[PDB]
């Protein structure tokens, strides 16, 4: 999981 | 039909007080190793918080005393505190006082103490499970613990044991000096006010100069219970007024004024030209431990 | 873009230094669990 | 509702005296019992999910009360369940807030024991799961908070029977 | 008192009592010792209090005890100084409680329709209360009168 | 659906009511399962004293088929 | 179950099963022998249907199953299989039944509720019926799997 | 705020403040400045207050930070220091208003369901504000911490 | 609603900011007014029928809008007129105490015009009769007391025409 | 006096010495950029203070207008790569107690980067305690  | 959990739960019952004491113990130092990690927050430890107060409050004798009680099942308020709590927070209060044990907040196991050979092989089943049955065995050793009204006993209880040289300083010799870290050591205050003049001044980490015989003999009375501090070296010289200001450093083995069993300290005695003690200065030097810190 | 407040950017330098440790692969097996006498009784 | 004021009023109302001296000295020691059950007031509302938890854990799961064939199976009465104790916690606090328990007829103990017996929920049962929030309760608030938070959930559970 | 309303507030919305609830109820209860002294007060004067508090309606209002008034002969003006001491015994359940409720549900409920039944002025009623605020007022400090002063002008807004 | 049959008697507490209230104070009335605590909460809030309450409809202790 | 649903829904509007109420009805009663399958295929393997079940999750949620996790430890990695046996029964019931309401009765009203005090994530327990859909699903015919996965489904969405 | 609440308070009532309301707020407008000073407290060492908190939390539930977990992964680790930050702030908002609704109605009203819909354990969040109490309590006397930590308990009572 | 202390709070909040100096600066401002805005609080509410009744003698009295076919004509709507202009002093002293006129927009403001325009209720005589009570509260509590009512009357008034 | 720059004995640090200069020069802004991140500072016979905006608010609401003289301090490395010195001078001004003739002692722990992560300052309190 990546927010960028 | 392995059936590993029960049967390894059931070893641990037969153990004597002592040894199940000693077993948690050492499988607690395990931990992180060939022993689960603890994970205290899928317990409700608030639960505990009140009665973990009382512990840390307590005198080393009557922690140790404490967790014989919680071991032997005696009937006292903490047992039947103990008893109504669930079985994860049982484990985590257990986890919490070895986590103290360490940090020597809390009194430790006779020195160089040995686990038994009942003991040893019961561990090293444990070592052997895995990850998740490990703390199932955990939780079912300590889950009857203390003290429950109805049925329960143990055959054997598991009493502590019943149980001073003088402290050598590197380039310091003065005898007011050591008859003060003796003393202080040795929890003599009755004592050790008596190397301070009826109007002395000491000053405590993070404190301001207290001046008064009557303060400084009640300060020890108070924040100054079974403290151990060693002093390393130091150095002696007249500075003033024929008073000798010596400076002896160390470190101090016991939590103090947030400080850790690893912190090191510093006195600066000052002392009168014909004896005892006019002022004293202890300061705790700070290093990466900076969790005595507040703010403004 | 500048960084704004409430952005979880701000905070990877300290998620970074923190560097919280994951637990190990558990090793747990479904298949040589008895349900029946692994349930807790109370 | 009444609290531990509005009762010494109404004792002396009845009768249509003034405020005497015993009035007084129970009004009196109210006043200084407040700031302990303000203390246990806020200690309870940040842990009262989590006691109720802890109580359930310790007196009703892995029973018979939660396997099929009894009355705390299902999630459906599962969450019956929890939602009772929750409100019994809560009122056993404004219990002790008020000094009385007045607010447990009126608001706990009015309709209640016959709703319970209508549905077949099992009293005894329902009595050691608040006994297990009293236990509960007195190691969050202490001794002499916890005794008072007893007094009140003791109440209940004889109210009851 | 302030302890029930906090209360019924917060069990309108099933929750617990807040932070500022609870300061509230500790700043009440701080104060307790105040709130004892000027009902001892008005207690321990409360036979001077009705006293004078009739002479000074009847004064300012002489057809209540003339023929024809309500409280006309000596046995209807002793019963009219009764219900002044009633209202006076209520003013001082508002000051220990600190709050008027007890005298709503005592003396202020329908307190209309009954003394229309008997008969009694409602003006000439509050008139009284209003007599005994002044004599009352003047047994105490600025600050106990003024704390005080609530209690009487509850019951007399109540009667108008 | 499962009913209680419910008795209360709710009293008038800041109001003299002129109008014949008997029909509003001492009642007795069907609520759905599914009404019931919410209103109890409510004719005890408002003062009413449940003098009675049974299960009219249904059967305790239903798992399945409550319709 | 759909009879029971067909029933409640007329008699709301106090009137007669419509021609589709009936239809499925009747339906539903000659598929009876098909649902019955189905439920005895998912009740003999449903041992191998939790296993396999909960081993696919853990791969899936490693954490539940690790230190801190709700189903640490074998005591609880056994209460929650058990779970997914609940679970698995009831979708036995709402085949047979052809009707959701039996699972919503027993198990998914208040779940939510149930849960919360556990401390479970919920969102485990739906993707551990999504396991237990997918061993299930090839236990059986695809049709036999189609049906069967409804309701695994309504259980999936009910805990989201 | 104080005001705002004893407002809503007394608009409720469609009364003027009482004067316990504006007693109260006297007193909150007079021990301003010591309220501030925690507020100032709390803000400029909240750099370290959030990550021994947050180091503490990943401590006491590792399985958040593991693999399947909620806050897995450096990014999401990061996010979940950002919340704590989010609740921080607003414990300050409580502490200087002398009241719970601006904490409320920015990051309490619905966080069930957005906690719900983004998977986050939401009691471990309550843990990481326990945390955080302990942290900032640890930074001040006991005083300042009593005052602070009610809006502390506030916010985990109400995850939690 | 917000007041002053949440105006602060929330100008910080949508920029997801903490508390700096000069927000401290602003809170400072209003605790140091807090003893002004509450004592004359306590004087118009001890003084409210009064204040109305002087304003409404020097405003509507003796004037069409009381004489037969008028607004104010009547018994119902001579009373309707005092109650809302009790509301106008009573909100107008929220919003003193508040530091904030929020409240004025969202509760008296809020479908105010759309209410006295399908009534008929003459919108020039309610706002004279709003700045008598200006002036007359002023004379009760002062010139900085009475300009700091002035602004929330004012600021009524304003939300009218 | 503000025309010349403050000198140390045996010590040669920037971050010490611009320390120095701008704790003088009263410029507490200036000041507080040479404070690690994480920096602390301990005021004499008090805890340690964590936090710039904390360390901040204790310089421009205690440290207004002294007039401190360094005069002998000594460098030493510090473990995990921290350069710890140490400085000994004396008060000027009033400060916390002890006028003029207290001695002042300053506990440097650098950050290799340069920045102060932690600075004790203690009066080391003559026989009289003023
Ligand atoms: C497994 C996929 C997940 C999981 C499960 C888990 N559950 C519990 C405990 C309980 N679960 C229930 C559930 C039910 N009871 C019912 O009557 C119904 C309907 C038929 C349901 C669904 C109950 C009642 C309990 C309480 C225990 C009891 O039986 O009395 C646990 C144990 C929690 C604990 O701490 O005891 C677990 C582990 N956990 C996960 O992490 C998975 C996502
Ligand atoms: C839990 C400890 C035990 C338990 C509980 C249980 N209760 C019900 C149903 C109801 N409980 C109430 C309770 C109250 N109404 C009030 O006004 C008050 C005061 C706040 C209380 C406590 C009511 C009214 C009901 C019926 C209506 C409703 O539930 O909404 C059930 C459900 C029974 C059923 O057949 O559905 C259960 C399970 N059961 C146990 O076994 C525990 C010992
Ligand atoms: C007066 C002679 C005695 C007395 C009366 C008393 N009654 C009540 C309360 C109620 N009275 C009634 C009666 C009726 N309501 C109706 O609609 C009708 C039918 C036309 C009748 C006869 C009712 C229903 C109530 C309760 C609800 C209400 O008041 O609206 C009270 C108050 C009770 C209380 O404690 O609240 C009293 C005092 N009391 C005496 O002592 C007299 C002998
Ligand atoms: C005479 C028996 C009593 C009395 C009378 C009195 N009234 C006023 C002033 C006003 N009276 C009214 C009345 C009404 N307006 C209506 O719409 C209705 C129904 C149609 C009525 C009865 C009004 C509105 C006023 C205000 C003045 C105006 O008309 O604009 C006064 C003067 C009071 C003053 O200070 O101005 C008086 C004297 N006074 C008594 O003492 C008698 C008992
Ligand atoms: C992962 C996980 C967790 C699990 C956490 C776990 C696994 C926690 C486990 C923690 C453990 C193993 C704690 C053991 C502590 C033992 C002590 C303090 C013994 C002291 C002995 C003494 C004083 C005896 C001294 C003695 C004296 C005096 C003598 O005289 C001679 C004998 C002897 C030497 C005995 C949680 C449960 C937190 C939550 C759920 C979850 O997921």
């Amino acid at each position: 999981r990546r927010f960028i | 039909a392995a059936d590993v959990v029960p049967a390894t739960i059931a070893r641990f019952s037969q153990l004597n007080a002592e040894d199940q004491l000693a077993l948690i113990w050492f499988a607690y130092l395990e931990m992180g190793k060939t022993l689960t990690i603890a994970a205290p927050g899928a317990a409700s430890m608030q639960l505990a918080e009140n009665a973990l107060k009382e512990i840390q409050a307590m005198g080393p004798l009557q922690q140790t005393q404490a967790m014989c009680d919680l071991a032997n099942r005696a009937d006292t308020p903490l047992c039947r505190t103990y008893a109504s709590w669930s079985p994860n927070i049982k484990l985590g209060f257990w986890y919490r006082l070895g986590e103290l044990m360490e940090q020597g907040f809390v009194a430790p196991i006779p020195a160089g103490y040995q686990l038994s050979a009942n003991a040893n092989a019961v561990l090293a089943t444990i070592q052997g499970l895995e990850s998740g049955q490990q703390i199932t065995v955990l939780r079912n050793a300590v889950v009857d613990m203390g003290f429950t009204a109805g049925k329960d006993g143990k055959r054997i209880a598991e009493p502590v044991v019943p149980p001073r040289t003088k402290v050598s300083i590197e380039g310091v010799t003065n005898a007011t000096v050591l008859n003060y870290m003796d003393n202080l050591n040795a929890n003599d205050f009755d004592t050790l006010i008596e190397l301070f003049t009826s109007d002395g001044a000491l000053q405590p980490p993070f404190q301001r100069p207290i001046v008064g015989k009557e303060n400084v003999l009640r300060f020890f009375r108070e924040e100054c219970q079974n403290l151990k501090l060693i002093p390393e070296r130091g150095v002696t010289e007249p500075a003033e007024d024929g008073f000798t200001q010596i400076k002896v450093t160390g470190k101090v083995q016991t939590p103090w004024f947030g400080g850790n069993v690893g912190m090191n300290i510093a006195w600066r005695f000052l002392l009168n030209p014909e004896g005892k003690i006019f002022f004293v200065a202890i300061d705790l030097l700070a290093s990466p431990k900076e969790l005595l810190n507040f703010a403004r | 873009k500048k960084l704004t407040a409430g952005n979880p950017m701000n905070f990877l330098g300290m998620a970074r230094s923190i560097n919280p440790a994951a637990n190990t692969i558990p090793k747990v097996s479904a298949q040589n669990i008895n349900i029946e006498a692994s349930v807790p009784r109370r | 509702m009444q609290d531990a004021i509005t009762a010494v009023i109404n004792s002396a109302d009845v009768q249509g005296k003034y405020l005497d001296g015993a009035a007084m000295d129970k009004l009196k020691s109210y006043f200084a019992s407040g700031e302990l059950r303000v203390r246990a007031a806020s200690v309870i509302s940040a842990n009262a999910a989590t006691i109720v938890k802890e109580a359930v854990a310790k007196s009703l799961l892995y029973s018979d009360v939660t396997r099929p064939g009894g009355n705390m199976y299902t999630t459906r009465r599962y969450a019956a369940c929890i939602r009772d104790l929750d409100y019994y916690l809560r009122y056993a606090t404004y219990a002790m807030l008020a000094g009385d328990a007045s607010i447990l007829d009126e608001r706990v103990l009015n309709g209640l024991k016959e709703t319970y017996n209508s549905l077949g929920v099992p009293i005894s049962s329902t009595v050691q799961a608040i006994q297990a929030i009293k236990e509960v309760t007195a190691s969050l608030v202490g001794a002499d908070a916890g005794k008072e938070m007893g007094v009140y959930l003791d109440y209940i559970c004889s109210g009851l029977s | 008192s302030i302890v029930t309303k906090s209360i019924v507030n917060a069990d309108a919305e099933a929750r617990y009592l807040s932070p500022g609830e609870l300061d509230r109820i500790k700043a009440f209860v701080t104060g307790g010792a105040a709130r004892l002294r000027i009902a001892e007060t008005l207690t321990g004067s409360r036979e001077t209090i009705v006293k004078q508090a009739g002479d000074r309606l009847f004064q300012k209002r002489p057809d209540i005890v003339s023929p024809g008034g309500n409280a006309y002969g000596e046995e209807m003006t002793a019963t009219c100084l009764r219900d002044m001491d009633y209202y006076l015994r209520l003013v001082t359940y508002g000051v220990v409680s600190g709050d008027v409720t007890p005298i709503e549900e005592i003396g202020l409920v329908g307190v209309r329709e009954m003394y229309r039944s008997l008969g009694t002025p409602i003006e000439a009623v509050a008139q009284s209360v209003r007599e005994m605020k002044e004599v009352a007022s003047g047994l105490m400090s600025s600050d106990d009168a003024a704390e005080a002063s609530a209690y009487f002008d509850f019951v007399i807004g109540k009667m108008s | 659906m499962r009913m209680f049959r419910i008795t209360a008697c709710v009293p008038s507490q800041t109001r003299i009511r002129t109008q014949r209230e008997l029909q509003n104070t001492y009642f007795t009335k069907l609520v759905p399962y599914d009404n019931w605590f919410r209103e109890q909460q409510r004719i005890m809030k408002m003062g009413g004293k449940i003098v009675k309450v049974e299960l009219a409809t249904g059967r305790p202790g239903t798992n399945a088929g409550l319709a």
